[PDB]
């Protein structure tokens, strides 16, 4: 019956679905061990990058005072299933919409969310191939790109995903001044107590050359990109084994609820029919009757 | 099942395999001796050089041929494919066995020592409108000619 | 009482060790703490334990059957669950009968062992 | 795991609820109460089944001498009819019921739940079990 094998073709597909996103989780396990080991390897590189750029500023003044172009640069992945990071990023990104705000996402989720929020704030943006390991170079890449976007930029931002935990992916933020703000406020580190943890940082940047301060803000810009960046592909990593766990459940449920449907349907299916055999059968014997009975009566 | 996506990687469990599956297509019925002799073949890894394509060409040169006697190399006394009487003997003795395992080793390294040396040599080397349909045909007639 | 309690501690651990054969499968043996790692071994040994060769099989599979008594398999699964028979090798267990048979089993594979060590320290 | 009152509640609700037997009137009652009360806050979740037992069948604060209550002596089974009849927040009995549940909830803490804190010993572990075991399956 077409009704019956409709449930199966159903449950067909779903089996196959069931599979498939199995091979995922698989392959997303491959990458996950491999990004492993950032977890142990990470959180020393960047130490003088915070005294280059660790500063705990106010939410408001930040932004209220904006004379030249905010540039933003938000990681995004470029394939979805990946969770709520890029929903996340989306509303961290909407919560500080302005007139000078320019948008560079990263990452093909990235391109075509903003291109068509906030038209006139996005330019253009980056993606790269999840084919070699996150290096250097690409970081580079972004940088050069944002600049370009906008060079007389008050500051560029960039916000991606922590990976605390397994089971934990925050939204951080690195803020980078450009290069006029940031030597004005080491300028100002150096001559006077406050900031004093950056003191003598400050005293040793300024004895030496301007080009190598140059050099060096560049430097660990890059440093600071490389970080999101690997970051956020391991948060990528880890948030997708937690989605697609959660999608083989639910067609796990759906296996489980259209299978039922299935058996129950062809025990109606068998059901109906004998029944409705055995009432053509009770008709044609009870119009029917014996005759008269012609036989020797008497003779018994 | 990981090969629906991901690239699956060649193992030797998989080189072999492929091989098992395309041995399987045929049209008529194959003579017990054909039929064991190829088996054996892919089964100890003669065939994991051989193109998944080219198999069936293979067991055809195997079995209505002998390249060893085409080129004046075979030195088995007795055990040659043509000789359709060993089929019982293959039965009562089983292949593994020292009387049959020792020449039946030398005949398939001969005979794929020469296939990979001629006949695969050419066929990676076709590049014409012409010959990749003759290569075409030939292996589709080959699949149901075995 | 002490059967209901056995048998739903076996249980317990038998279904522990699928989680974590997930879960080492999910990142690595090394990532289990000390606890489900003592846990990983207990339940291999049990189920390596729950085996048993049949005297009926002692013709075709030429192994000597075994005819365990209730109360032994009590007693045996009891002391492994504490963690008595923690230094025995984990084959100890596969295909015997009872704890004596362990105990017997171990004490071969520790002689055939040391006999095999012995006579490569010769050449 | 952000665990608010209504969760902690609410687990203990439902360890309770795991009976074999049934249970009299008087002891399910005041069980009930402590727990809505939030007196097993600070007992774990694998232990609320002993700590019920040893409020119904037995009595730490005559066990250790802190006891002063008049009537409201959980082994006074004649108590059913007047919970039944009054209420358990009547004035007549909710001072009472008060002071000995504080005393059952403190004397329990400091002696028991801290004594199995403190197992490692794998024979006293299994002995644990089996007294959780026990206590179970007998209210
Ligand atoms: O034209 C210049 C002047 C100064 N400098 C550099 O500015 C720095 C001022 O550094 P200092 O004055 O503190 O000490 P220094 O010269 O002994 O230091 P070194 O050469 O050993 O590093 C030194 O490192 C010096 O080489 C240049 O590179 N070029």
């Amino acid at each position: 019956s077409g009704k019956l094998r409709l449930y199966k073709e159903k449950l067909e597909g779903y089996n196959r679905f069931y599979s498939i996103v199995k091979t995922i989780k698989m392959v997303t396990l491959a990458k996950y061990r491999a990004a492993q080991g950032r977890i142990r390897t990470r959180d020393f590189s960047l130490r003088y990058t915070e005294l280059a750029f660790s500063k705990p500023q106010a939410s408001r003044d930040a932004v209220v005072a904006a004379k030249n172009a905010l540039v933003y640069i938000p990681i995004t992945t470029n394939r979805g299933s990946c969770g709520a990071l890029n929903s996340n990023i989306v509303r961290c990104i909407d919560s500080v919409v302005s007139s000078k705000m320019v948008l560079m996402p990263v990452g093909k989720r990235g391109i075509d969310s903003f291109s068509k929020l906030y038209p006139d704030e996005f330019r253009y943006g980056i993606i790269n191939d999840m084919k070699e390991s996150m290096h250097f170079g690409y970081a580079t890449f972004v940088i050069e790109n944002a600049y370009e976007v906008s060079k007389d930029a008050d500051r560029y931002q960039v916000i991606f995903n922590r990976f605390v935990s397994a089971g934990v992916q925050r939204n951080a933020v690195y803020n980078i001044p450009s290069y006029e703000k940031w030597k004005e406020d080491l300028a100002d580190a150096a001559s006077s107590d406050n900031q004093k943890n950056r003191y003598l940082f400050a005293n040793a940047l300024q004895n030496e050359e301007e080009q190598l301060i140059r050099d060096f803000f560049d430097f660990h810009a890059a440093l600071a990109v490389l970080n999101a960046v690997g970051e956020n592909e391991l948060s990528e990593q880890a948030a997708r084994l937690v989605a697609v766990e959660g999608q083989l459940t639910n067609i796990s449920s759906l296996q489980q609820r259209t299978s039922s449907l299935y058996n129950k349907t062809r025990q109606f299916g068998i059901t109906a029919a004998l029944i409705e055999i055995l009432s053509a059968m009770s008709s044609l014997e009870g119009n029917a009757m014996k005759g008269v009975r012609r036989n020797k009566f008497w003779e018994g | 099942a990981d090969s629906v996506g991901g690239q699956q990687v060649q193992t030797i469990p998989m080189i072999r395999g492929a091989r098992f599956v395309a041995l399987f297509n045929q049209k008529q019925p194959s003579y017990f001796m054909n039929a064991i002799v190829s088996l054996y073949a892919c089964l100890n890894g003669y065939l994991d050089d051989v193109k998944v394509q080219y198999v069936k060409f293979y067991e055809y040169l195997l079995v209505h041929r002998d390249l060893g006697i085409m080129y004046g190399t075979a030195k088995n006394k007795f055990f040659y494919m043509y000789v359709q009487e060993l089929n019982y003997l293959i039965r009562f003795f089983t292949l593994n066995s020292p009387i049959l395992h020792g020449e039946l080793e030398e005949m398939l390294k001969q005979h794929t020592h020469l296939f990979l040396q001629h006949y695969q040599s050419k066929m990676n080397a076709i590049k014409s409108e012409k010959d990749v349909k003759a290569l075409k045909n030939l292996l589709y007639s080959c699949k149901r000619a075995v | 009482v002490d059967h209901y309690n056995v048998a739903q501690d076996v249980v317990q651990m038998l279904t522990k060790y699928r989680e974590l054969q997930d879960i080492i499968a999910v990142l690595g043996i090394d990532e289990l703490s000390e606890e489900d790692k003592l846990i990983v071994d207990r339940a291999r040994k049990l189920v390596k334990f729950l085996s048993q060769p049949f005297q009926v099989a002692e013709v075709f599979t030429g192994m000597t059957g075994h005819y365990v008594q209730l109360d032994d398999t009590i007693d045996s699964f009891s002391g492994l669950l504490m963690g008595t028979y923690d230094q025995v090798p984990e084959m100890a267990f596969y295909m015997v009968g009872g704890i004596n048979s362990v105990l017997e089993k171990a004490k071969k594979m520790a002689e055939e062992a040391a006999e095999l060590e012995k006579m490569r320290r010769a050449r």
